[PDB]
């Protein structure tokens, strides 16, 4: 079902987006607890908690890419099917 | 089950499959470019000069 | 059940839990005892109960490594999950 | 309930049916300009200049 | 964030490439349409030519 393929890719896609909408909170949540831990005094705690921050961040970065890549890959689908069925038609003139 | 994932998202796999669309990829789009190779012959068989008369009738009619 | 699977090991995690409360308790309780028995004069049985009460900290701290290291890689079949599909679209995409 | 919920306003649907919608509207839009497309000859089949005498 | 901004300008332009390359592939099959409406009427004019020959 090669419309519920290019479907399945736009499915595909709100589940990467839902996930970056959750680590983003947690994010934030780590970037409060060292806040709070360097006021604590207890800055090793605190500087983990933004290690353990920006060990997200990352992560985020990696689905974004792998989003757009699959967004640009449905296009060339799209884009090359109908050259496709245009070649066919050449086809039909020519004979 | 690490390992079950790990069987199937298998770099090895990963890298091929991705390799693969590429090379397609370009194959399609320059398949499309001369799938466009008549305007060669268009701006050839027709490069008529004495409609500048029509153009310059025109013109003046113009002027 | 994979999802059991995954839910088993947060089942754990509540267990684990469990017990690092229960000694936690019996090390104060022992430091109770320690703090009379000084008292006491009986500085023997006094810092026996100090050897017993910091013999239960390691087994906390037992505990919570391996809370923490089960949490991390049920993160791991999390994320690695979602991959593992992501490279079979990719395979659609491809042929 | 909020799963049932969620199973069927999921946002991959959402947008789905948002996005059908929009492209029958073109298509459907653009084919009432087609359906007024005749200007084109009666702009060009009737160029008559006489009947400036007739004014 | 003069960076985005000119990937914006260079996905803007990535597109009428694109546009120009449907153009083009429209006009050659209007063109080949007609040679097929001219040449049909060719191809009869031919055989009734034959008709007076016999």
């Amino acid at each position: 079902e090669k419309a519920n393929l290019i479907t399945n890719a736009k499915v595909h896609i709100h589940k990467l987006n839902l996930v970056n909408r959750n680590y983003t909170k947690r994010a934030e949540i780590s970037r409060k607890n060292a806040k709070i831990a360097l006021r604590r005094g207890e800055k090793t705690r605190a500087k983990n908690f933004l290690i353990q921050y920006k060990s997200y961040n990352a992560k985020i970065d990696r689905s974004n890419n792998i989003r757009s890549k699959i967004e640009r890959q449905i296009q060339a689908i799209e884009e090359g099917q109908l050259i496709s069925q245009t070649g066919s038609i050449f086809e039909g003139i020519r004979d | 089950e690490l390992k079950y994932i790990a069987t199937e998202a298998s770099p090895a796999k990963v890298a091929e499959i991705a390799e693969d669309s590429d090379v397609y990829v370009s194959e399609i789009e320059e398949a499309a470019d001369i799938l466009a190779g008549d305007p060669e012959i268009d701006l050839g068989i027709d490069v008529t000069d004495e409609l500048n008369q029509l153009e310059t009738e025109l013109l003046l009619s113009q002027g």
